[PDB]
Parts: C-alpha cells; structure tokens; sequence
C-alpha cells in the first residue's frame, strides 16, 4: 500500500522523492479514508458502462471489439478483482 | 440449466437445440417435456427463442441470394447488405460462447441484456423483408425509403447503411447514361426500357420512358423526367440525387447544341 | 529440434566415448583405455613447434629413429575426437 | 456400421459352425475383439480347452 | 552415465523405441487423436487400435524437407524408387491418423517426381 | 474438431471430415461429444470446402474442349482463392493465442466467403455442362459480373484481367509482322499472297463489337502480306522503325487494369491503325 | 467398452456355465497362461492357414463345406474391418471337432 | 509467469481502446492498487491531479 | 557431428567413419543416436571422401608404370582439388563460428564436387589398366574434355 501509492506519483510526476511531498499528502487523505469499495461488487455493470461508452461516441466496431478484448482478460485466470481495474480505465477514458 | 444457457446460443444461429422442438418457423420454442416447473426460467429463453424465429427469415432470403443467377441486379445488393447485418450479429454469438467456456456459467439475465441490442437491430431487417416478397429492382428502393421517413433514430442508423449499398446500382446506372448516354439492363430492373417499337438514327424520338412501377423512390417524378431529357440529349442521400442532375443538365445541352452544328 | 547434428560437436564427443565403449572391452587387458586431455588450443600451438626441431607435451622425440611420435593411445583433442589423431600424424 | 458388423461376423459364423465348435455367437465375438487387440492365436486356443474342460469336471 | 545426457539434449528417438514418449500439450485441441481414438473404441464394437509410431510433433514437415530434395528415406517406406508412401501409423496428436495420411500422401507424390528425377542423375 | 476443420477447408479431408467426393453435402461426421447443435453448423462450414474443392480439381483438368482461355482463366481463378487460403492460415494463431475459441468464431470470419464461393461455382459450372473454350470464357465472365454482389464484382473482374491479359499477347503478336498464335485454335482471328484470315461471328465477345473486330483485322492483314513480300517495305518497320517497342510500352502500360477499362483497349486500336499507317500509304501512291 | 480384461471375464463366465465372480479363481488361471508366449506352427503366410483348413475339410470327409469356405474367405477380405484374419482363422482351425 | 505478461497485453489493449493515456509503467502500478482493494473512484480522483 | 566430419574428408579416419579398401570411406551402420536419414546424406558425403584418397593416393605414388608426363598429370590432378579443399575451409570458419548445423548445408555446397570427381575417377583408372603413357597422357585427357557437362 504505503509503497504502491508513492511510485504512482513518481512515474506521473517525472520526479523522485522530495519533489512529491505535498502530492503525496492529498493522496494519502483521499485514499485512506475510503479505501474499500463503496459500490456492490459485480463485474457486468461496469462492462455495459464502457460498451455505451463506444456507442454513444458511435465506435460500433470498437463497441465489438472489446467484447473479445474482455473475454481475453478473464479467460487468462490471473487477475482477479477485475471490476475495479475495468472501472478506473472507464472512469479515464 | 448450464446446458440451457448454451442451448439458446445455437438457436441464435438458427440451429436446432438438443431438445425437441414443435417450432422453427413458429418462433424457436423448446418443449424438454418437465417444462411446468421450468415456466419461469424456459419462459426467460422464450423471449430469446423468438430472436432466433427472427434470424431465421433473413437466412431464408439469402438461400434465394444466389441461384444460377437470380432475378434482379438490385435484388442481390439488397440481399448482400442484408448479410452484412447478419455478419456482425454472428460476432456476438461468438464471444457470447467463448464465455461459457472460461474457467462457465453466465447467468440468463446478464445474457438478455446482450440480446437486447440486437433485439432493435434484426426486428428491422425482418420488416424490411416483410414489404418486399419480389426481388425486383426499385421496389426495393421504395422500400428503404419507405423506412427513412418512419421515427425512431436507432432504425434510422440501419437503414442508411442499406440505402448506400441498394442505391448504389441506381447510381451505377445513372451516371454512364448522362455523361456518354450508355445503359444497362439485365431484367429490365433500370426505370428504362429500350426498344418501345426499333431503334431509330438520333434526332430526339421516342426511346425511352419512365417506366413507373419499379420507379426508384429516390428521384420525384419531375426529376424521373429530367434525368430521361438528359440522357437522350447525349445519345440522407436520397436529396444528393436531385442536385447534380441539374449540375448534368447545363453540360448535355452543350452536347445538344453540338447536334445543331452537324445538321 | 536438436540433433545429434544440432546439437553440436561436444554431443559427438560424449557419443564417441560412449560408441568407443563397447569396442574398448576387447582392446582391454584387464581394464579398459581411458581418455587424456588436450585442449583445442594446445594443438595450435604443438603444430607450429614440431615444425622447427622442438618437443611440447603431444610431441616425443624418440632418437632412436630420429623422428617425431605422438601419443598412440586415445586423446581427446578437445571436440575432435581421434579424427586430429590421425592429421596430426602426416 | 451396424449392418457391415453384423456381416462380418455373420460369415465367421458360418465357418465356425461347419467346422464344429461349442462355442455360441457371443462367445465368438469376444474372440474376434481380442484377435484385433493383438494375442498370438495358440494362447487363446489353449486357454479355451482348458476351460472347456474344466466345465464338464464341475457339471 | 553418456547416454542419459544424449537423450535430453537429442530429441527423443522414433525409428527405434527405446526413448519414452510425448503427446502432450496444454491447449485442449492438440490433445485430439487421444479423444478420437476414444470415441472409435466405443461406437465402433469391432475397432483394430493400430500399434502406431508416436510422432512427434511437427517434425513431420523436417521429413518433408529431405523428402523432396535431397536423399532417400530410410524412415518411411518406398516400395521402390518411383514409388513414395508413407507408413500407416504415423500420427500427430493434434490430428486424426487420416487426416495427417492426405497432407504426407501430397508430399509423397511430390517427392516421388524429385527422387524420380534424381535417378535419372548421371554424375 | 478445430484443427481437422482448418485443412479440411485447405482440401486435405479428415476421417471425421468424410469426403463424399462432389455429389450429395455430407461432409462432417455426427459427433457424441459435440452438442446437436454443434455438429448441424459444422456440415455448414463444410459447403463452403467443397465448393473450394470443386475449384483445385478444375485447375488440373484444364492444365494437361481444353483451349488455352480456359486455362488463363485457371490461372486467373487461383488468385481469387488467394485470400481464402491467406485467412485460414491467419485463423491458426487465432486458436494457439487461447484454446477458447471454437467453431462460431470460425463461423463469422469465413463468410466474407459465402459472399464469393457459390456464385463462382456458377461459373465453373456453366464452364462444364456446355464444354465452352476459347475467348466466349471471357464472356461467361462478363455474364456473370453482369449479376449483382460487390465482393463478387470485384473478383470477377481481376479473374476477366488476368486472361484479357492472354488476349494481349494475342492481338499484339498479330499487329507485329503478323504473327499467329494458335495452339488449339481458339482466337478470333481465324486462318482457313497475303495467305487467308477469317473471323469467327462465334467465338467473338458482346464487349467486342462487330465494327471493333475489324480495326484489329484490317492492320493485322497488311503486316502479314509483307512476312512474304519484303520487310523493308514494312508499314510497321522493324529495321526503320521503333514504333513497335513504342506499342510494347503501350500494351504493358494497358495489360492490367483495375477491372477493366474499355475505352483504354479500343484507343490503342486508333493507334495502331494510324501513324504506321502513313508507311504503305505513300507506297501504293506512287504505285 | 471393450478392454482385454472386461472381454476375459465374459467369456469364462458363460464357458463355465457359473457366475462372474464365482469364475474368478480361474479367471487368474486364464491371464497366466495367455501372458505365456507361444507361436504358431503356421507363422508365415496368409495362404499357408488357409490351405490347412481346407486339407481339414477332406480330411473330416466334407468337400463340399470346403468349396462353402473358399467363398466366405472372399467376403471376409472383401469387408476390411479386421486386419488380423489369420488369428481368427488358425483358432478356429484348432478347436475344430467332428 | 508468461500468463502474467499475456494478460497485461489485454489489459493494454483496453487502455488504447479508451484514450486513458497510461504507459505500461503507469498501468501495470494502477493494477497493483486495484488488486489490494482500493476503491477505484478515490483512485481516479488522485490520477487527475497527479497528471495536474 | 559437423566438423569432425570435415576431417573426414580431408582423408583422415576416426572410428566412425572407417576406411575400408573394398567399398571406400563409409558411415558406420546403426550407431547410438543418428538418425535413418542422416546416415544416407551422410554417405554421399563419404563417397568424395573415398574419391579423394583414390587421388592423394595417386599423387604421391608417382612423385617424390613409369613416365614424365604421368608425373606433369600429376600436377594436372591437384589443381582440381584445389577448389575442393577450399570448400572445405569455407565450412570449417562456419562450424567454428556456432556449433548447430545442418548436414543439409554441406550437402548443398559440395554437391558441385559430386560431378567433377566421379567423371575424373574414370580418367586415373583408365590410365592405369591401358597402361599408357607420355604424350598419349595429352591426347587422354583431351578428348574427355569434349564430352558434356560444362564443369
């Protein structure tokens, strides 16, 4: 957690450590005092939010195409707690 | 149950289940014969059978698609993007299995949502059909537009899809007829018959006509009869049609005075 | 895939040794021949030595002759086995 | 399949009987299923007249 | 001891059986004849299982390449030298026997034409 | 089922493919361990690797009527099946990259194919239950794109370019000294001085005019008639004249096009029938 | 199914004319002595066996049955399921009886 | 191990799909995060200022 | 294997691969560990082995019947295993280079060698069972010369 978090500024940020103090500090507070999920877990819901996503920017072919691309994800069996990984790149695009 | 859920992706593609079946043409209904406490849940994927009914009328037109050569030029480029659309319905039938068998159960209701698009999307080809029971040309161009001037935006999309590729022989024909004054005919499928008696020597005669019952809807009638001034002079994208038809009409009279100074 | 062919000249030394094996039984007294090193590159440098009147360790001046004699028995040449044994000779 | 089976064995039948066995039709075709599965033919001869004879000590 | 070194830095022998034996990979469609041969065994009451040579995974085509140029084969038989076939026991697990009879039978008969053509060879 | 589906489309049948051999559609097996479903869609897949099939023994046949026209066109049809094999090949890694996918994917990438192979079989078909030969191939063709569908517009006029291509070598070789190419006799301009050429009303084209036949006899006869008289009279030259490499790059410049253009073929008939044509003019002038 | 040892079991159950747990003691018996390499008399040749069976015919004062055999031979060859003819053949050569 | 680097070739994928604009560097942290149970909105409000 | 083969062919026996005085330099029949097919390119590579101590052989012993002009063919034979002993060199600076190779790769390059030296091995024999000598040596050689194959 502590770790993660920082190499999350560090990577963005292009800098070290004392460079990314007070970046450090906002996340710190915005992250632990809601650190668990405050949704109901189940992968689906976020899967349609990207799906419309497509075809309200009308990118029907990509629409499509993702559903091939989320099937490859989970069919691997390695990464598990996929709603939330799906959900950040959604909440980004 | 598990077993079920893969049942109702074949009937999709308009196969026939691992159940017995009194229906095919009916809509797609199972009868596993302990259907009575499965009247909730056979009930759900009786709703998703009536999809398959559906695809199944679209399959059967594109059996007449191609004989030894069948009736029509446009009838075929109808019949052409009417399997695009099937094409691309097919895609989610094969992710949709690819998932049930991931390391598996994928519940009916998570499904229906998925059936659910394409529920708006095939409903329209099979009324696109419905108008249609001849295959020749330019009935069909009523038919699309016929179905451009109807609500609703989501159909709309469809049909402007299949207006582009059932319009496009109608263009294929014009454009040869305007500009070097040449025409095509395969079943008199063109709104141009030729030969109404024998073919004369030019000097502007009756050769050509409207012909109105396989009329494309696309042009009105005074543009019909613009375009037949035009191409006897040589010898939505519905409303792009009738702009350079006037665009054509001031350079074949140039043609035309050409004839003046033979004479 | 690898072959004896693919897999180099080092899995034709441990099959020399090995195809050597059955026909070293017979040869043998009461024990069997065994193998004596030289190194590749020590046969690069006695080839140039015999040729100016110098003895190294493969070459063994008998003067009772006057000519050069290597080693009779088996050496190992590095991965040449007995081939260079032979060569080495003319 | 079923048809071209039931010929095959339909005709070895035919031979058994006019050589004379005591053998019945499934008892043949159990033999047919280890002839194809390997099984030298004087192993499974020996086997069966000694317990044929076996048979008649009990009985 | 020499030989065992040999026989895991050497692909493992199939003209002569006295190596152990693979026919295994994890996708579940390469593992295909094993679930053939099955299905032969119980639909069909008289089924001849053949003694086959465990082959050995596309290196089928490696015999391909000496076949059509180069040297006769003494790993498959030729009833003569204008005359190439290939044995009846040859098997890839990610196909039926059969099946891989009829891409080695198109081969065989191109091959037959270069070994035909090499005889005709006078140095 | 995956992999013996693969070549079985290739034209190498499986034993759980059965080949039925070009008369009745029963071409995979009935499988216990497949779904009732699964095995219905796989005959399916399978018209469309005996229609391709129907398609590799034609080529052999006419690779020994048996014109050299209906051979072009077999060397122009092996081309149209050059996707068909490029994308069975490229479904390979599709099922190495995961063992998850089955034969509905199979299904929805291989009807760009459904769209091509039965209206070709048409043509091949005509081919063979009237025995037609000679340029009138070249008229099936144009028949056939006559029809609809725009994959099979596009196809069948690359197949049209290749063995319009076997036409110009023809008619250029008869517009050099006169040069006549006949290995079965099956080009238009027909033979049986200046010697005797024809021309055959039925083995000619409906995209060949009457009026278009007789620009390519016309000057084809006057190179001829100095092949036996003297060839430094030549209207075309040879020794005199370059314009014969000029109508070389000409007819390179032309052989291909994108389907066909025709206004591009008769406006080197103008050419050929001009320029070189002020030669023998000036001869029978003074004659 | 069909494996060696299920097939086993079937025969000595009916030959011996007692249930197939109460053949077992025999059953033992039986694996021993077919897991005991023999060879045939008649080890080459297709025709050598064939020959043998039809001396036997005459032999036993029944020609015509021989002539019926030569033609049974031709639809056995003829139907390809087997690739193991002779064993079936020099088996029943050997329990023949009068 | 090879299962690992496969499945962040998908998850790379559905990264250029949407425009996220996140490296290999900044996915394969942010999958981390995801993993340990941190709630994905908190997560997505700390991004944009970091990119600020 | 590769380049233990290469020392074979410059006419110098190991125990695999046996010199014999009656069919030549050959491959031992069925060794641990080499392939059906193998052996059978590996045995085209012998025969210019075989053919070329049938030829070193003939150097030496006319040098160092009886003739002036058998010594000068002498001198005649040793300017077409010039280009051979290069080609064995030209493989040799590979095999050291990697050690995984294909035998296919030397079947390739000395094949070119498979057809001048079966069609000079007729030259030597016939010079030595008509018994000839001299100025007859020019006129041998010669009229060989006018027969086929341009190497």
């Amino acid at each position: 957690p502590n770790v993660l978090l920082q190499n999350l500024c560090c990577r963005i940020l292009g800098k070290g450590e004392a460079d990314v103090a007070q970046q450090f500090q906002y996340a710190v507070r915005v992250i632990g005092s809601n650190f668990a999920p405050t949704v109901e877990r189940d992968e689906f819901l976020v899967t349609e939010k990207i799906k419309k996503e497509f075809v309200r920017q009308r990118r029907e072919a990509d629409g499509a195409l993702f559903s091939e691309l989320h099937r490859k994800l989970q069919s691997q069996g390695v990464l598990k707690n996929r709603w939330s990984i799906l959900y950040l790149l959604l909440s980004l695009s | 149950e598990t077993s079920l859920v893969r049942d109702l992706l074949y009937v999709f593609q308009g196969i026939d289940g691992k159940f017995v079946k009194m229906c095919n043409s009916e809509n797609c209904y199972k009868v596993d014969g302990k259907v009575a406490v499965s009247k909730s849940l056979k009930d759900i994927t009786s709703k998703l059978s009536e999809l398959g009914w559906l695809h199944n009328k679209i399959k059967k037109y594109t059996d007449q698609r191609s004989l030894d050569r069948a009736f029509g030029l446009v009838g075929q480029s109808f019949c052409a993007a009417l399997h695009q659309e099937l094409k691309e319905y097919y895609r989610l039938l094969s992710v949709l299995h690819s998932q049930l068998q991931v390391e598996s159960s994928l519940t009916l209701r998570r499904l229906l949502v998925w059936t659910f698009d394409p529920k708006i999307r095939l409903k329209t080809l099979a009324a696109l059909v419905d108008h249609c029971q001849g295959r020749k040309g330019g009935e069909l161009a009523s038919a699309v537009h016929a179905y451009t001037k109807t609500g609703d935006p989501y159909m709309r999309s469809l049909v402007q899809h299949i207006l582009g590729l059932v319009a496009y022989p109608i263009l294929n024909f014009l454009y040869r007829w305007i500009y070097d004054g040449e025409l095509e005919d395969t079943y008199h499928e063109f709104f141009v018959a030729s030969d109404p008696v024998v073919k004369t020597d030019r000097l502007w005669h009756d050769k050509y006509s409207l012909r109105k019952s396989m009329i494309p809807s696309f042009m009105t009638m005074d543009q019909s009869r613009k375009v037949l001034l035009i191409g006897k002079s040589i010898n939505d994208l519905e409303n792009a049609f009738q702009t350079k038809i006037d665009a054509a009409y001031f350079d074949t009279s140039k043609y035309l005075l050409d004839v003046l100074n033979k004479n | 895939e690898p072959y004896v062919t693919e897999a180099g000249r080092e899995a034709f030394d441990k099959l020399y040794k090995l195809h050597e094996g059955g026909l070293q039984i017979l040869s043998a007294t009461t024990l069997q021949p065994q193998l004596v090193l030289l190194e590749e590159t020590d046969l690069v440098k006695a080839v140039l030595n015999v040729l100016i009147g110098v003895v190294s360790s493969t070459f063994s001046y008998n003067q009772a002759l006057q000519s050069f004699a290597v080693k009779q028995g088996v050496y190992i040449s590095g991965t040449s086995p007995d081939n260079v044994s032979s060569l080495l000779t003319q | 399949n079923m048809s071209a089976v039931r010929e095959t064995m339909d005709v070895l039948l035919e031979i058994s009987r006019l050589l004379n066995t005591g053998l019945d039709m499934e008892t043949l075709s159990i033999c047919v299923r280890l002839c194809e599965q390997g099984i030298n033919p004087e192993a499974l001869s020996s086997v069966i007249k000694e317990l044929r004879r076996a048979s008649d000590t009990l009985k | 001891d020499a030989r065992s070194w040999l026989e895991q830095h050497i692909v493992h022998q199939y003209w002569t059986s006295r190596a152990p034996r693979f026919s295994h990979s994890s996708h579940l469609h390469s593992n295909l004849s094993a679930i053939w041969d099955q299905h032969l065994y119980t639909t069909d009451p008289l089924y001849t299982p053949d003694d086959k040579t465990i082959v050995t995974e596309t290196q089928v085509i490696r015999e391909t390449l000496w076949l059509l140029s180069g040297v006769k084969k003494l790993l498959i038989f030729q009833l003569n030298d204008g005359k190439v076939n290939v044995r009846n026991d040859i098997i890839v697990t990610h196909m039926t026997q059969n099946c891989l009879r009829s891409v080695l039978e198109q081969i065989a008969a191109y091959g037959q034409v270069v070994f035909r053509l090499q005889k005709f060879i006078d140095e | 089922m995956i992999h013996e589906l693969l070549l079985a489309l290739s034209g190498y049948p499986g034993s759980i493919f059965t080949w039925n051999k070009r008369t009745g559609l029963q071409v995979s097996q009935d499988i216990p361990f497949l779904h009732p479903g699964e095995t219905s869609v796989l005959n399916r897949l399978c018209k469309l690797g005996t229609d391709y099939i129907r398609f590799t023994e034609f080529i052999e046949q006419y690779t020994g009527l048996h014109g050299i026209y209906l051979r072009a066109f077999c060397r122009g049809l092996d081309s149209i099946l050059q996707p068909y094999r490029q994308a069975l090949l490229d479904l390979e890694q599709e099922f190495l990259a995961d063992p998850h996918l089955s034969i509905s994917h199979i299904n929805y990438s291989l009807d760009q194919f459904h769209l091509l192979f039965p209206s070709i079989m048409v043509v091949v078909e005509q081919i063979k239950s009237q025995k037609i030969h000679g340029c009138q191939i070249l008229e099936t063709v144009y028949k056939h794109s006559c029809g609809g569908l725009p994959p099979v517009r596009s196809a069948l006029e690359k197949t049209l370019a290749v063995c319009h291509g076997v036409m110009y070598k023809q008619l250029s070789a008869w517009m050099l000294h006169g040069l006549l190419l006949d290995q079965y006799e099956e080009f238009f301009v027909r033979q049986g001085s200046l010697k005797q050429f024809s021309l055959r009303a039925e083995m000619l084209p409906s995209y060949i005019p009457v009026r278009v036949a007789e620009k390519i006899l016309f000057v084809g006869e006057s190179v001829q008639m100095f092949e036996n008289q003297n060839v430094n009279m030549s209207r075309t030259g040879s020794i005199l004249k370059n314009q014969e490499d000029t109508f070389a790059a000409e007819l390179h410049r032309l052989k291909q096009q994108p389907l066909f253009s025709l206004v591009d073929f008769e406006s080197v008939l103008d050419r050929i029938r001009s320029t070189v044509a002020e030669h023998l003019w000036k001869l029978m002038v003074e004659e």
